[PDB]
């Protein structure tokens, strides 16, 4: 079993940031140098002077940030991504500069799954039609070619350039292996293949049963140019299309209406559903998206399931980049934004320590993976230890407190690491959210400070509406999300939830959390994000190595 | 079974050992006749309609339709026109419509049959009614014609169908339109805080009640005063919004000469412990006493009736409303530091008040309290037990905020001046009992 | 009358927590009005008080049983603007922590808005009102002012390695050390004022953790202060217990499990 | 005035099109030569082949279209941009491949007006500041310093690349001459020098009043990542964060909340509100733009107001694109789409030809500009005059007919020239509307046909509705939009009726439409898209010869 070693997980990265520096200093020497000491920060000035130029008008200048100082008193320290060798500059991980964190969004909110077995039914009784292996077959290339936006019915159509959306493409996935076998292997899912460790195949078979499913992504410049709620329908036009092609329909008859149903609503698998009118958003946006999902969407669970702690912080890293980065910090938001409060979640091997140390305190007290009890005394216990551990981290290394250097991001990594310590021990993802609760509330009384002004609305509620069964506040974790009333509106929490939902199932050795069609959907190595390894993909943003989908250099001019 | 004594506003005693189900929203007939007033009134602003049609303005924002201004006087006319809505809407002679000319013919308060609400689903009738008769009455009285009546149209509907409200229109309920509810239940919990102010004419002993009562009704209504939780609620309306035992009057003149959030907080625990609510449960080696609560609900109840308390004390000497953020989360805080018993509504006041503070002090949404409401993503959290200090703390305001009561809500305050459940809301359910 | 008790704990630790509460702060130093108005940044020193509003007894006040029985604060009764002090305190043993400061101004003065936040406290009240909030505040034990400082903008530095002189970070340096003094010579905003506010020598770092309130380390563990821990769980507890249901059958519900209390 | 010519202004594009061809042959031999006659979609096939062998599966190919055919067993014929020389393949005039047009949305869906005046009597009432030039002046310099992304206040931030948002500013406006001076003109959108015919400025001014606003525009990097409920808040979050600077508050005290309300509610002005939950959007969508706002965006009747009829066909141009290949068919459908549907109002010089005869038979009859009867039987006889011989045109050149080869072009373009004409003749929207519907009826009957099968919903509706003043039916034209309930699905309507409300405004000489403050804020040349010429600008974005904003070439590899 996993044994946690002598040296903190976090120490490196602290060596690596401060060469020769003794971390045991509370005090440093003030140089006040100013963002000249900074690669990135010289950049962005000289960046700035040509955009003035150019348009004619001032934009950014570091000269005027208040106070006669421009950023820089202090050192302005990097960032290494945690498990990685990466160290980046600060602003590489602000998500308007970071294309993989972009695609990777881009990515969740570009599909759509789409049942197949009831379009069938409608063929079957409406027009008498078989539907056969090799029916399917040519409905698969007629979608591949329709789905990115051709024609296949009318003559004198128009057409999108197939450069500009070769990211898009629909792949078939089912529990059924003698269907799955007989089509083309480009076309298909193989969750044999994917899921080949723990027999997570299986579950994920037995859970799908003989159903079969289309795993639906549109281009990447449409929902650029439009938003979340473009998905479900232009699945749905080119769906329609291709069967009236494959299946040799009157392009249009009163059956392509049901066809059009079903691929709409009736056998459609939204990412996120709407939200309410103060914060009106389309379907596919992240406030909808649930924390059972988004943990399903990340897939270090199929390549290392006996590590819960490894797939467990890369569910993190995924949610706390989108809901505090891109939802709550742009969506939700603007600005400068929230880096820094996700970055605390995924960089220099902070949360990590913290959560591997807990890990290996309850397999010494409870014994393995998912058999600790599921009650309120065991939370306390993990969550108490856990996060006195974390604040004695802090106070012991000054180079440790001063990355965290606000209580938020300091609130949310000990009580995410409190608990996913639990979901793992426990199995239980309910219990995690008590134990979530309870080191917020020892933090708080330690240090006579937790987070931001408006930081535990959700804590302070949080405690009493773990187990509450009224209307507007019960519900379990994997269906809560984004839209929770007491979830809806600040930093430091969501990308946590998602990450401890994960742990909880991840401790229990499942093979998914919430839904299996999300599980396989993610798993799909065409995608243009790679949702095994979130932290890797986010470095090689941050070092302007990840190539994303639907940039328009095919259309545009360049010249001097 | 509970009973409690009903005190009026100015701390004299109305009637003793009421049982608590007698102030039920589900049965006092003031409380169900307050919910049916607000659903079926609407303040028309005549003058508004006359503006919008002499300016081209329909719509507002600064929306001016060169040419299309359409010279009408319904503020001159507004005996006339007020008698033909009334004649428009009314079912049946002698019915319960009222229709009021208001401000020497700026404005009209029209009271919709309940009878248009009954045939109905929801709330809108009202609205929907009032619109269209006035738009009739004008295009009668004006001699209009196929291609200027959808202005006036606008001047009194707004943008509407356009938009799903009636957006730049001159038709007002103290409710909004059921799509603005955050969930199932919310429509008497969408209460702009400035509107309960003058609701209650900057009465805040009468604001609380008022607040308080419409706050549980949305909660009865979300379902969530089934089984054990009905008592519980029910104790949280009548201690902190219905002066029980006259516990919210007496605590604030008792610590309003020279009392503090803190004091507040001190009486409330001993009045716990003196009326048994609360017992020494256990004692730690530094001598610090842990608190048990006897009766639970109970305790949650007096811990309400603290935090109103404390609201009146503390943005009473402030005479600001800012206060009532900061006053909701440390009597909460304090009172369970104090005894390691939970605070009012298990933490949900206090957590309701972290966020509240932040988006009344921050960049980021929120305002001033008279912009939150029950139905407000930051002030939703707790089951009725903090919107009603929010209202209370809007009207001890001698004048701090820019988006004020008198600035926002001018209108409400002459529709309901007059209207009896809003005068005296605390004599109104006790005389009903 | 009800005898608080405030908060548990045996440490000093504990003590100095109950002494910020409870409002017995020592007084350490001497700030006149001109200089604290200085920092503060809000009018000229001996400048009237700007209004946001009339004075009550002009303008006069709607009938409100609830305005007639509660006494406003002078700054209220002026119509004073309502204006802040904000103050930022280091983790390494700074006399005061954000929570403490609050329950300070909550409970120990009238007609005020404090704020609790990791990095920034802060008191709104009426300008005159909270300009007697933070001199009872800054003259008191409560304040270091190496450790701790008045802040309005730009307040990075609660959790930073301390400077070589032992000055709490700020990026602004609205003061410094002079002939072992800290002497301000900006106001909270970060703008040069014309004066030298001596606020006097800095605390050692003995003294500093003999009247922190902090829990770390190098002080009192947090871990070995059983009370609090206990008082921490037993709310927790209880909360859990009656959001699921509002009565003492819940305390023993399935799910509750063996809980458990280090001195109850 | 105008005088409508001896030779039809669409001719010259059927001569352009097909150089030797007598226009009155009514047959043709047909060819049947398939895709390899048109270069663009042999580049397409060669582009998908590049896309299948780059991913491992299978994307365009001509040869899936049903039939054993490819596309082009006709001619496959170019569209010449009206009033412009430049022909372009069709493929070029789909939203997906021309940056142009979705640069045209992305500066319209990142546009938000603030007022300024709240936010200063914020700062007066409660904390006494004194608002002068010399302090506004320092607040502009603030907010576009930080409205792109950069810090002003705290340390250690992180900042979005200024390379990436050089799109991204703030701009003030007043009807205050003398504040207007007084600032650095680099700041100021001069209403003065834009407005400079027929006395335009002046009724701006007097409609503002001595009132001030800002035009902000977020960068269109960020409303491509997530959605138009982003403008408003991103807006008011860096306003926000300017104000404390530039006005010494505190950085979050009670004030600060006044200003983010006003900034957030109370004093924006968006540029579309939410929709209904079955289309659920965020603000700032298409569904949500009225048409008398879309006819202020446009800006061709500030530069030549004595030709009304230019302006409203660029009107029509802005509409129809936006509304049907963007709106309807994307964000409401998907798939190839809606080009043609749009591109029958923006080519080939026909709307322009019908229109102009309408124009020339107006003033012939009726008079001047703006001056013919408000009433039902002029909007008959205009409306039957311009189908007519519009109609007449279609029979008479056949080339004509097979350009509009689908009757809802048809119908369409000849109720626009119909309704056009009306709006102009009378200068009342209301009236050019009944004048649509007739066009419409009188279409059908001649035919036996009008568009297609869902075309006439709110055809047929609509004589009824235009004056009808029950709730969800009535409302004046400059009101209504996207969601009014009988224009909320179909294409070939909603731009049209944008550019008729402007037919209308432009008859009477009017300086705008419905908002004032929208007209100024879009005059702006700092905008990326030209809103002045829109035809010119859809040209250019169909030559590749269009540089849009939000690309990331700063932060992504190339290599071989
Ligand atoms: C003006 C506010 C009030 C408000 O509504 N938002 C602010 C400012 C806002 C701005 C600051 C940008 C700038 O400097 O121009 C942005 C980036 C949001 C935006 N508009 O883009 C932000 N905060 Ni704030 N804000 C942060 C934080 C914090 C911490 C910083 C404490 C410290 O010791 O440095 C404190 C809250 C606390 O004390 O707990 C804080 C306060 C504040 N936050 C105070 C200003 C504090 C000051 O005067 O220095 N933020 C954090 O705790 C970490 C993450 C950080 C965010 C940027 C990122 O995530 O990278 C940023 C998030
Ligand atoms: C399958 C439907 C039923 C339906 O729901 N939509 C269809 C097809 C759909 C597809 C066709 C794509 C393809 O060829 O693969 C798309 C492009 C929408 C999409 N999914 O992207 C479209 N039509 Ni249709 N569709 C059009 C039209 C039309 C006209 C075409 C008549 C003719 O004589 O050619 C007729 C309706 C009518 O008779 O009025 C029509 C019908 C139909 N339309 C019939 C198929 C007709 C056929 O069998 O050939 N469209 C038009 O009238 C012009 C615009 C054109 C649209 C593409 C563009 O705007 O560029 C396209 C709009
Ligand atoms: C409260 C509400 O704002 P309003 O009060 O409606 O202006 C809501 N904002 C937010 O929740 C902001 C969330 C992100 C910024 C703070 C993160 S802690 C919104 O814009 O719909
Ligand atoms: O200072 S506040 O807590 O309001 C915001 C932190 S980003
Ligand atoms: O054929 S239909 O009228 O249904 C659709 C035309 S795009
Ligand atoms: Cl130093
Ligand atoms: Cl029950
Ligand atoms: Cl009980
Ligand atoms: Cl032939
Ligand atoms: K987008
Ligand atoms: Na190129
Ligand atoms: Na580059």
């Amino acid at each position: 079993a996993y044994k946690y070693p002598s040296e903190k997980l976090f120490v490196e990265a602290l060596k690596s940031k401060f060469a020769g520096l003794d971390l045991s200093d509370q005090k440093v020497k003030y140089v006040r140098a100013g963002y000249l000491q900074n690669a990135r920060k010289r950049e962005f000035q000289a960046a700035g002077e040509r955009v003035a130029e150019q348009r004619g008008m001032q934009q950014y200048d570091v000269n005027v940030h208040l106070g006669g100082m421009t950023l820089g008193q202090r050192q302005l320290v990097p960032y290494k991504l945690s498990t990685r060798p990466d160290i980046v500059e600060g602003d590489d991980l602000h998500y308007v500069n970071n294309p993989a964190m972009q695609q990777m969004w881009d990515d969740m909110k570009r599909t759509i799954i789409v049942g197949m077995d009831l379009a069938h039914e409608t063929l079957e009784k409406r027009l008498g039609k078989e539907v056969t292996p090799e029916s399917i077959a040519g409905y698969m290339e007629a979608v591949n070619h329709t789905m990115p936006g051709a024609a296949i019915v009318q003559e004198h159509m128009v057409e999108t350039h197939p450069g500009l959306v070769d990211d898009c493409y629909v792949k078939m996935f089912t529990g059924d292996d003698e269907l799955a076998d007989e089509i083309d292997s480009q076309y298909v899912i193989n969750i044999n293949d994917l899921f080949d460790k723990e027999g997570q195949n299986e579950k994920l078979k037995a859970a799908i049963g003989k159903t079969t499913w289309q795993a639906v992504h549109i281009p990447t410049i449409v929902v650029r140019c439009c938003d979340g709620g473009n998905t479900s329908r232009w699945s749905a036009m080119q769906i329609g299309m291709s069967f009236i092609a494959a299946y040799n329909m009157c392009a249009g008859e009163a059956a392509v209406a049901d066809l059009a149903f079903a691929a709409k609503h009736a056998a459609a698998v939204q990412m996120a559903e709407m939200l309410p009118a103060r914060r009106a958003r389309s379907p596919n946006e992240p406030g909808g998206l649930s924390f059972g999902y988004c943990a399903d969407m990340v897939q270090t669970l199929r390549v290392k399931p006996e590590d819960p702690v490894w797939y467990t912080l890369e569910v993190v890293a995924c949610g706390t980049m989108l809901y505090d980065q891109i939802w709550l910090g742009s969506y939700m938001s603007g600005g400068v934004g929230f880096t820094q409060y996700a970055t605390a979640a995924y960089t220099n091997d902070v949360l990590d320590d913290f959560t591997y140390y807990g890990y290996d305190y309850a397999l010494n007290k409870y014994g393995d993976d998912g058999t600790a009890p599921n009650d309120l005394a065991t939370a306390t216990d993990l969550a108490t230890e856990v996060t006195l551990n974390g604040m004695e981290c802090y106070e012991d290394y000054p180079t440790l407190l001063e990355d965290h250097f606000g209580g938020s991001q300091r609130a949310g990594i000990l009580a995410a690491a409190s608990a996913c310590t639990t979901g793992i021990a426990t199995g239980n993802s309910q219990v995690a959210l008590s134990a979530w609760y309870m080191s917020m509330y020892v933090h708080k009384e330690g240090w006579g400070r937790l987070g931001f002004f408006g930081y535990d609305l959700q804590d302070q509620c949080g405690a009493t509406n773990v187990c509450s069964y009224q209307g507007d506040e019960g519900c379990c974790l994997e269906l809560r999300g984004a839209n929770y009333p007491n979830y809806a509106m600040n930093v430091g929490h969501q990308g946590e939830y998602a990450g401890f939902t994960g742990s909880a199932h991840a401790g229990a050795h499942d093979a998914y959390c919430c839904n299996p069609l999300i599980k396989v959907c993610f798993a799909d190595p065409s995608l243009v994000f790679d949702f095994s390894y979130i932290r890797k993909e986010y470095a090689k943003g941050a070092m302007r190595t990840f190539r994303p989908a639907g940039e328009r250099s095919l259309v545009i001019p360049a010249g001097v | 079974a509970d009973t409690i004594d009903l005190y009026d506003d100015r701390g004299k005693k109305l009637k003793g050992d009421v049982d608590l189900q007698a102030v039920s929203p589900l049965k006092n007939s003031a409380i169900l006749s307050m919910v049916n007033t607000v659903k079926r009134t609407v303040a028309v602003n005549l003058a508004g309609i006359e503006k919008a049609c002499k300016n081209a303005s329909y719509g507002g924002q600064s929306r001016n339709i060169p040419g299309r201004e359409v010279d009408i006087d319904p503020t001159a006319k507004a005996d006339k026109i007020a008698a033909r809505v009334k004649e428009l809407i009314q079912v049946e002679k002698g019915d319960d419509t009222e229709v009021t000319v208001l401000g020497g013919g700026k404005f009209l308060r029209v009271a919709a049959p309940t009878r248009r609400i009954e045939a109905g689903a929801e709330y809108v009738a009202g609205m929907t009614c009032t619109a269209a008769a006035l738009t009739e009455a004008l295009r009668e009285e004006y001699n209009l014609g196929l291609y200027d009546t959808p202005y006036v149209k606008n001047a009194v509907w707004g943008t509407y169908p356009q938009t799903m409200d009636m957006k730049g229109g001159n038709v007002l309920s103290v409710l909004s339109i059921p799509q603005n509810d955050e969930g199932l239940g919310f429509a008497l919990r969408n209460i702009m805080a400035n509107h309960l102010a003058m609701l209650s004419q900057r009465n805040a002993m009468n604001c609380a009640a008022i607040s308080s009562i419409l706050e549980h009704c949305g909660v009865f209504e979300m379902g969530q005063a089934i089984g054990l939780f009905e008592r519980y609620q029910l104790l949280a309306l009548a201690y902190q919004g219905l002066n029980a035992n006259n516990m919210v009057y007496e605590m604030t003149k008792n610590n309003g000469k020279t009392g503090t959030i803190g004091t507040v907080v001190q009486e409330t625990v001993g009045r716990a412990l003196d009326d048994g609510v609360i017992s020494v449960d256990k004692t730690m080696p530094s001598g610090y006493k842990v608190y048990k609560a006897n009766d639970v609900c109970m305790w949650n109840a007096y811990c309400a009736a603290g935090t109103m308390a404390a609201t009146m004390v503390n943005c009473g000497a402030l005479r600001g409303a800012q206060a009532v953020s900061s006053t909701l989360l440390y009597f909460n805080d304090m009172i369970e530091k104090e005894t390691s018993l939970p605070g009012c509504d298990w933490g949900r006041v206090e957590g309701t008040a972290v966020g509240f503070s932040f988006f009344s002090h921050s960049i980021y949404g929120g305002g001033g309290p008279g912009v939150f409401n029950g139905n407000h993503v930051v002030t939703r959290h707790s089951t009725g037990m903090a919107i009603p200090c929010v209202a209370v703390a809007v009207a001890l305001d001698a004048g701090t905020q820019m988006f004020s009561p008198e600035s926002t809500s001018a209108i409400v305050l002459d529709t309901f001046q007059d209207v009896p459940i809003m005068m005296n809301p605390l004599k109104e359910v006790a005389a009903a009992v | 009358a009800y005898t608080p008790q405030y908060y548990p704990g045996s440490s000093h630790v504990a003590v100095n927590r109950r002494k910020h509460m409870s409002g017995d702060v020592e007084k350490l130093r001497t700030v006149s009005d001109d200089d604290l108005v200085a920092a503060l940044g809000h009018r000229a020193p001996g400048a009237d008080y700007p209004s946001t509003h009339p004075p009550l007894a002009e303008m006069g006040e709607p009938d409100c049983p609830v305005r007639q029985m509660v006494e406003p604060t002078p700054g209220a009764a002026a119509g004073d603007r309502v204006r802040y002090s904000q103050f930022t305190d280091s983790m390494y043993s700074a006399p005061s922590i954000p929570y403490f400061r609050s329950y300070y101004a909550a409970i120990n003065f009238r007609g005020v808005d404090p704020g609790t936040l990791s990095g920034r406290q802060i008191v709104e009240a009426r300008e005159r009102d909270m300009e007697a909030q933070c001199k009872a505040a800054i003259e008191s034990e409560m304040t270091c002012p190496a450790l701790a400082g008045l802040r309005g903008c730009t307040v990075h530095g609660h959790s930073l390695r301390l400077a070589e002189d032992g000055m709490m970070f700020d990026m602004l340096q609205r003061t410094h050390i002079e002939g072992g003094n800290v002497i301000e010579d900006k106001d909270q905003v970060g703008v040069p004022i014309d004066r030298k506010v001596n606020l006097g020598k800095p605390m050692s770092d003995a003294e500093a953790k003999k009247r922190t309130t902090i829990y770390r380390t190098d002080g009192v563990k947090y871990r070995d202060e059983e009370e609090v821990l206990d008082h921490v769980h037993l709310v927790h507890h209880r909360r859990t217990m009656y959001g699921y249901r509002p009565e003492t059958a819940a305390e023993t519900a399935p799910g509750v499990g063996p809980v458990t209390y280090h001195t109850v």
